[PDB]
């Protein structure tokens, strides 16, 4: 769930993430497609699971 | 649930996002997919974003902001919602 490059973010995408722009999540093992999908603040990371 | 600023809410509507109140996440969401849709980041500097002459240069006082300023994006948004 907000999930990036907390290693070393190089894009937009990765930084986004790294804010954790919501707050924290059940970190649910349903299977998503967008993070519009996940409830709360959730975010579907490149698995499809939310994270 | 948090309550957005009058100013902040004629660039939602713009996402069409038009209503009052939204969520944490929401309030992030329409300005992120703005931002990304708009081509407002630096290719070079992906982590730089240009609020200068947009609605979110009006309410945060600066022409521009750095991403990597996790703390300072939290309580720009904190001042802007209501706790």
């Amino acid at each position: 769930s907000g999930s990036g490059a907390s290693k070393a973010p190089t894009s937009f995408a990765e930084y986004w993430n790294l804010l954790s722009a919501g707050g924290v999540c059940p970190k649910i093992l349903q299977r998503c497609r967008r993070d519009s999908d996940c409830p709360g603040a959730c975010i579907c990371r490149g698995n499809g699971y939310c994270g | 649930l948090v309550r957005p600023k009058p100013l902040l809410l004629k660039l939602l509507k713009s996402v069409g996002a038009q209503k009052d109140t939204y969520t944490m996440k929401e309030v992030l969401f329409y300005l992120g997919q703005y931002i990304m849709t708009k081509r407002l980041y630096d290719e070079k500097q992906q982590h730089i974003v240009y609020c200068s002459n947009d609605l979110l240069g009006d309410l945060f006082g600066v022409p521009s902001f750095s991403v990597k300023e996790h703390r300072k994006i939290y309580t720009m948004i904190y001042r802007n919602l209501v706790v």
